[PDB]
């Protein structure tokens, strides 16, 4: 309900008194108390965030009008105040109950807390010495009850609610650091220095660019005129002891030869503006230059703006925006859109902001041959994409010798003017945060030192920026890479064009052409980008030319480099380079910035030319932080959306947690996971409101709904890109291991955990093998210490790195390191090594192929990856003598994991004791007599047969059971019924479902297999003691 | 506002998305909408027209005949409320649709105008007659007076046309208001009628306008509609229940699903029923095409023409869900193996159109969560091109599987 609002010094615990009709609507016996939603429309594009307060009936209040403590809102009523509230009614009146409630005190009163000697007491004596009511109050996060008291810090499960006095958590805090000390609810000390009131003009206040657009409502004048202040300018009441005449609703600037005069009108309390500065539309801030204006004159002169002008002139700037067919006719048409109710009220050489919505190019905007009164509703249906700015052209006239200083178009008079293009800088994002106010989906706005590069090619344009004054043609060029995909080069280099006021051209490769290199088709491609330079660049701006991923066009071949083929591309590139090269000579600065994937082929006889080489890493862990504060905040979040609830994340997250919990994603997965966690906080939302009761009226996120998006976030990653059948078992299950599993754990811990001991650049145990018999698993053990890091991990399945071709299966021992590398933190393993290591000694016969795989691969695993420290490389196979030579220094592996038979009889019990867990033991009698009965022989696998022939033994003893009830129910019935329709479909558990008893195990305990032999056994010691003997 | 008549008075202009709720009462009115009760009514009676949508016209001439758009030719309705459908769209009547010269479908706005008839419109006084002109041929006519209770009697207006059987209701005579006239409370006695002969030199300068004829091919008509080939199915595996909800939430995690089993486990009858599901239960609009049929496949530019066609379609209509059979012909990776793959420049012809495609959604998409969705079907999840997960444009996703002989039997 849009009903009227009004404010009271009341406070933060004073009721709201709701109007005396409404209470018709709403005054019930029902609720002994009222309580109502309070969302007072504050500055913003997005909505206002829910609040609720106790209300009683107002016997006085004019009807539809409301009075509310101005202290809930952070002030006290010493400036005006917006004069309605959306508010609401609550069915049945609930409220939700807090289970944390929390408060800052200054020390020296909280000094006094710590004297009432009891929780009791002070509950007693505090409640009243604050007037709270008990159980009838009502409060909110980020209340703050007075200046230096009780500063409410966290609560919980919802930021807000009522307060149970009998069982809540009322928690104590002390303002150690005297943080309340910097709160204030905007009452100034005393009045502001030197009033200038009776002065013509004013100074030292500022103007400063709005954070958003302000709608036609939420100015409290509003004159019915149908086009008179698009201008639209605002200022606090500062203005009024600066302007004496009454908060004139038109003023003037003049400054560096300008002349402005702005619609400049009042500024409310509910606000997070600063003082001492006109707030300034885009529109203005386009007008001045980059250079501050600090001043301000009043004029009454708006009478003498002309209200014929018998001609018009206009011209567009230059841009990117400009230059297609495929937009011209919707720019065309925008003219219409622009000068129809844009009532000019300014100097001529004015700078008029326009925008459209980019795909409405091949649409018929369904007003030729349709008329009558549809344009604006369908522009209440469209919203705006991207913006063009049209230059005011000084006009010619001959209603008025005064012309310069200010003009009125009417749309009644009909001329324009279309003098080509005319060239302006673009406006630095530091001062005018442009995109913003228009609600594009916005670049990331970098800082200038914590993504150091960013910093390094921003000065590397701005070079050329600079020595313009200087007059030297610096001809600066960048050629952008990284070694993986989505990294966000374009977005970088975005958001540098915007931070400098630079313009910007922009062209996707994978775009531009209608054909890839072929033949007959060099011109096709070539001429096409020469055209679409040559259509802006040398007529205008600063000269700043981008092309994505031009590894599309610029392209080597090494072989199947026949002519028809190689020709073709050959030529391209040179003809492309002698563009590049005519730009450059012809046209001022030519900054070519370039981007590709993989840095290795772009053509060298290109590449020369080109110099800084930028290589872009992915993000750090210090970088990702200002990744998730971007997406989580507020602005981010609360649009694409348009449903009215707002969305929030709130104070139990903690970014630091997401930097410990994300590493290894780009900015691409980053987003992915906030949308995901988006998704289902909205879910979660609706699904609840799908059940009567208490609920936000936001929607909020939490911590573990983040983390398992994450997780899920790394599992679409390791499907896509990396090995299937990701780390997922608990090394809870890998029993009987000793202090072997010790050492082993520790040294792929601690490079892992511990770095200040290990960021270092000599060797660091670098690979592993395994050696020991078959039957104790090492093949469970890899994946399971990969999952007690979170390595990533990739499987060499054995001897799929073999091939047809002679020449080119080497190919996946480079792709070993590609992907390694890739994966920086990755354990690669080698299973059944064997199947790519004979002895190294091999043969007298030819080198086949066999030996000169295996060669290169050690070789390489020892060359590489030496210096590019991170990765580590785990082989196992169960026959030591085959890898003979590998085991000393040169293959490097160097390590003795004689992983074999057990040697304890307690160690014997823990395997059983990890592995049945899974199905319920029996313990009527005692585990440890089966390791005594065991012959001291086996093995895991033994021991897990064992198991697995007890159990199934036992499901077979209950089948036997329920299959006889089975035989006796349908002797019962027709001896002919369907096997389902009993026992099945009754799922009896108690006929069906496991049992066991360790007479099972017993009489299991003698069938198993011993296949390795005590010989094999044996004749690997005696290897033993040569491998590792010593 | 007054308008040429002093009897009629204009109130209120507001635009309309037009749905499909499958609410008549053809017994008794036809020339009828209705809207939400949350659209607070300031009239029963107004005028509608649909906004008309066309091509950009981008080429000279638009390659073909027609010069210029025919006007609106608005319709006066009455409007009726009812709770049943969500803000700001409109029920359109059966009986309207083909007035509005288009297929009835969930899609095209509505221009909407509140009016006002004074007392110089009421009941008698100007018993006038309409003709009732044949447009096509048809047995020798039937009385003009069944058509005061076959057009179920509650509203007409001047130059009214109706394509079903091709009928012309038409006046233009002295002594009547010509322009919306009542007749839901009008006696018989106050009207009268000419069942006008058919005519070849009548009907061609009104076949002068677009006419995309609606049932060219041979049906018996909208008269009997000779054509069914299509039923419900038999709920076998609830994958309709999941995905139906979770592709009609207020906002989803990203743009794209992707649906996908065994050749013949049933993609394209189990999409038409999803299609028909969510064209009737949400009014999500639908354009759907096959890769056999757009063979443009051997080149890029027209076919980039197309994707910027359905992208603008999209963008024009309300919520749309795009879906695609057996996408891999066209956006698939090429070679099956990667084999040598182009000199490893891997950018082979394919992958173009697919990254152009979801470049163009992705601008989309960011701007607002419900403009457009799409949906895949496939072979394999794994065996789509990469890159299609390599930008996140997918997340969830289903499998069909066999069906278990439960449901299986209840299927045969
Ligand atoms: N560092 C970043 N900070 C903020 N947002 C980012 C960052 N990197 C990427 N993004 C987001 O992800 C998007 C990545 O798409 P973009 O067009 O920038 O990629 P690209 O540089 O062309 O990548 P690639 O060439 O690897 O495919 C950006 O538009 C932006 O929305
Ligand atoms: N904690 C444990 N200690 C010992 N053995 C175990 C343990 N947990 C499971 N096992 C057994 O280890 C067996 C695996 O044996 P082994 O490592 O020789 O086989 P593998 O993985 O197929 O071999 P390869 O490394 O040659 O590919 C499993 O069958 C399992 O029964
Ligand atoms: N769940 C079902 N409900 C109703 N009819 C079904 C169902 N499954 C299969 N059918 C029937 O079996 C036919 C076979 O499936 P359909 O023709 O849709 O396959 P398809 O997805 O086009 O197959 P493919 O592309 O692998 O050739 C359907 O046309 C339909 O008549
Ligand atoms: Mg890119
Ligand atoms: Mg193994
Ligand atoms: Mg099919």
């Amino acid at each position: 309900m849009k009903a009227s609002l009004t404010f009271s010094l009341s406070g933060i615990y004073a009721p709201c008194s709701i109007s005396r009709d409404i209470y018709l609507e709403y005054g019930d016996k029902k609720a002994e108390c009222l309580y109502g939603t309070i969302r007072l429309p504050q500055y913003g594009p997005g909505c206002t965030p829910g609040k609720i307060v106790h209300c009683v009936l107002d016997d006085s209040l004019p009807f539809c009008s409301i009075v509310v403590p101005s202290k809930l809102f952070g002030f006290m009523p010493t400036q005006p105040t917006m004069d309605f509230c959306y508010f609401e009614p609550i069915l049945d009146n609930v409220v939700p109950v807090l289970d944390s409630v929390t408060f800052l005190i200054n020390e020296q009163l909280y000094s006094k807390l710590m004297d009432l000697p009891q929780e009791m007491q002070q509950i007693q004596f505090l409640h009243y010495k604050y007037n709270i009511n008990s159980m009838e109050t009502v409060v909110h996060s980020r209340d703050i009850l007075t200046s230096g008291l009780c500063q409410i810090l966290n609560c919980s499960p919802f930021p807000q609610g009522l307060v149970d006095f009998t069982e809540t958590q009322l928690i104590l805090v002390n303002d150690t650091e005297q943080k309340l000390s910097a709160l204030k609810y905007a009452n100034e000390d005393e009045e502001y220095a030197l009033p200038k009131i009776g002065t013509n003009s004013a100074l030292s206040i500022d103007l400063e660019s709005l954070p958003c657009t302000i709608s036609r409502d939420l100015l409290r004048p509003a004159p019915h005129i149908n086009d008179d202040n698009s201008i639209y300018a605002f200022t606090d009441a500062e203005t009024l002891l600066r302007l004496d005449v009454t908060s004139g609703s038109f003023i003037t600037v003049s400054n560096m030869g300008c002349v402005r005069l702005v619609k400049l009108f009042v500024l409310l309390l509910p606000n997070g503006f600063k003082k001492r500065t006109i707030y300034a539309p885009p529109k203005i801030i386009a007008s001045f230059p980059d250079c501050s204006v600090v001043t301000i004159s009043k004029s009454n002169i708006g009478h003498t703006d002309i209200p014929i002008a018998n001609q018009v002139f206009i011209s567009r700037v230059g841009g990117w925006l400009q230059s297609q067919k495929c937009f011209q006719n919707i720019i065309l048409t925008t003219l219409k859109k622009f000068f129809s109710e844009s009532k000019r009220i300014l100097c001529q050489n004015d700078l008029i902001p326009i925008a459209f919505d980019s795909s409405m190019a091949d649409l018929n905007i369904a007003e030729e041959n349709d008329e009558s009164d549809d344009e604006d509703e369908l522009g209440q249906y469209y919203k705006n994409d991207s913006l063009v700015w049209f230059f005011v052209t000084s006009a010619e006239l001959d209603c008025f010798s005064k012309d310069n200083s200010h003009f009125i178009i009417d749309p009644n008079r009909t001329k324009l003017i279309t003098t080509n293009i005319t060239n302006r800088r673009p406006l630095p994002l530091s001062r005018s945060n442009l995109q913003r106010y228009y609600g594009f989906a916005e670049t990331f706005y970098y800082d200038l030192h914590i993504f150091p590069y960013v910093r390094q090619l921003v000065n590397i344009l701005e070079t050329s920026f600079n020595c313009s004054q200087r007059g030297i043609t610096l001809n600066a060029s960048v050629l952008l890479h990284s070694t993986t995909n989505n990294v966000g080069k374009a977005t970088m280099v975005r958001f540098a064009s915007k931070y400098l006021g630079i313009h910007l051209l922009e062209i996707d490769c994978l775009s531009l052409t209608s054909n890839s290199r072929q033949l007959d088709s060099t011109s096709k491609i070539i001429g096409y980008i020469r055209a679409k330079c040559e259509n802006v660049l040398p007529y205008a701006s600063p000269a700043v030319i981008f092309l994505a991923h031009l590894d599309s066009i610029l392209l080597d071949v090494n072989a199947n480099q026949d002519p028809e083929a190689i020709k073709l591309q050959k030529s391209i590139n040179f003809e492309m380079s002698k563009l590049l090269d005519d730009f450059t000579f012809k046209f001022p600065g030519t900054t070519f910035v370039g981007s590709v994937n993989n840095i290795d082929n772009v053509p060298s006889s290109f590449r020369s030319h080109m110099r800084f080489e930028i290589l872009v890493p992915v993000p750090s862990e210090a970088q990702r932080l200002r990744i998730f504060q971007w997406y989580l905040s507020s602005h981010e979040l609360n649009r694409d959306v348009q449903q009215k609830v707002p969305v929030s994340y709130m104070d139990n997250i903690s970014f630091s947690s997401l930097s410990s919990y994300s590493a290894g994603l780009t900015p691409l997965d980053i987003k992915s996971i906030v949308e995901t966690a988006r998704m289902t906080a909205t879910a979660r939302f609706y699904q609840e409101s799908k059940k009567c009761g208490w609920l936000p009226q936001s929607i909020l996120i939490t911590q573990e709904d983040l983390s398992k998006a994450t997780s899920k976030a790394r599992n679409e990653f390791s499907v896509s890109i990396g090995a299937p059948q990701i780390p997922n078992v608990t090394w809870d299950d890998i029993g009987g291991i000793d202090f072997v599993k010790g050492e082993i754990l520790d040294t792929i811990d601690m490079p892992l955990k511990h770095p200040e001991l290990f960021t270092s650049g000599m060797k660091k145990r670098s690979g592993i093998l395994f050696y020991g018999p078959p039957g104790t698993g090492k093949t469970l053990m890899a994946k399971a210490i990969a999952t007690n890091f979170s390595l990533n991990f990739f499987s060499v399945k054995g001897p799929e790195l073999l091939n047809m071709y002679i020449g080119e299966s080497e190919a996946n021992v480079r792709r070993v390191f590609q992907k390694a590398r890739e994966a920086k933190p990755c354990v690669i393993f080698f299973d059944q090594i064997d199947s790519v290591a004979p002895k190294r000694g091999n043969q007298g016969d030819s080198g086949g192929v066999m030996d000169r795989i295996v060669s290169q691969l050690l070789a390489e695993l020892d060359g590489m990856s030496t210096d590019a420290d991170g990765v580590f490389v785990i082989g196992a196979t169960n026959r030591p003598d085959l890898l003979d030579e590998a085991l000393l220094r040169p293959g490097r592996f160097d390590k003795l994991l004689y992983l074999g038979i057990p040697d304890t009889d307690t160690k014997q019990l823990n395997i059983l004791e990890a592995l049945t867990r899974k199905f319920v033991l029996d313990n009527d009698v005692k585990l440890i007599e089966l390791a005594k009965l065991c012959p001291f022989n086996y093995t895991g696998a033994d021991f897990y047969a064992l198991c697995s022939d007890a159990m199934l033994n036992a499901m077979s003893r209950i089948a036997r059971m329920v299959e006889k009830k089975v035989s006796q129910h349908n002797e019962l019935t027709g001896e002919n019924i369907s096997t389902r329709r009993w026992f099945d479909k009754i799922a009896t558990k108690e006929d069906t479902k496991v049992v066991v008893k360790m007479e099972d195990f017993l009489k299991a305990q003698e069938q198993l297999t011993p296949s390795v032999s005590r010989a094999e056994l044996n004749h690997y010691e005696a290897v033993r003691a040569n491998f590792e003997g010593a | 506002t007054i308008l040429k008549n002093g009897a009629i008075q204009l109130l209120k202009k507001v635009i309309l998305r037009s749905t499909v709720c499958k609410m008549d009462f053809p017994k008794d009115n036809l020339f009828v909408v209705y809207i939400s009760d949350g659209a607070q009514l300031p009239s029963q009676k107004g005028y509608a027209s649909i906004v008309k949508c066309s091509l950009r016209q981008s080429k000279k001439s638009d390659s073909d005949n027609k010069s210029v758009g025919i006007p609106s030719k608005k319709i006066g309705v009455f409007i009726k409320c009812d709770s049943q459908i969500p803000e700001n769209h409109i029920a359109l009547s059966s009986h309207l649709w083909d007035a509005f010269f288009t297929h009835p479908m969930n899609g095209a706005k509505i221009k909407l105008e509140f009016l006002q008839m004074n007392q110089a419109n009421i009941i008698s006084g100007r018993n006038a007659t309409v003709n009732i002109k044949y447009f096509g041929k048809d047995v020798p006519t039937k009385s003009g007076d069944q058509y005061s209770k076959l057009l179920g009697g509650s509203l007409l207006t001047n130059n009214l046309i109706l394509p079903t059987e091709q009928i012309i209701i038409e006046i233009k005579k002295g002594e009547s208001e010509q322009q919306l006239c009542n007749l839901n409370e009008i006696s018989n006695e106050s009207v009268q009628w000419k069942v006008t002969q058919m005519g070849k030199e009548e009907v061609k300068d009104i076949i002068e306008r677009h006419l995309p004829k609606h049932y060219h091919v041979k049906e018996t008509g909208e008269v009997s509609r000779t054509s069914k080939d299509e039923d419900d199915f038999i709920t076998v595996n609830s994958i309709k229940k999941e995905m139906v909800n979770y592709l009609t939430s207020p906002i989803i995690a990203t743009p794209a699903i992707i649906l996908d089993g065994k050749q013949g486990i049933g993609k394209t009858r189990l999409l038409k029923e999803l299609i028909n599901e969510v064209e009737k239960d949400h009014h999500i609009f639908v354009k759907y095409a096959d890769c056999e049929t757009l063979h443009e496949t051997s080149n890029l530019d027209k076919t980039q023409k197309l994707i910027m066609e359905w992208c603008s379609f999209c963008y024009w209509y309300g919520p749309s869900l795009i879906v695609l059979d057996n996408v891999e012909a066209l956006f698939g990776k090429p070679q099956a193996n990667d084999g040598d793959p182009s000199n490893n420049g891997q950018w082979d012809n394919a992958s173009k159109l697919l990254n152009f495609f979801i470049n163009q959604v992705t601008k989309i998409f960011n701007k607002d969560n419900k403009r457009i969705r799409v949906l895949f079907s496939g072979k394999q999840k794994t065996q789509i091109n990469p890159l299609l997960f390599d930008k996140h444009f997918v997340s969830e996703t289903w499998s069909l599987r066999a069906p278990d002989k439960h449901a299986r039997a209840k299927l045969l």
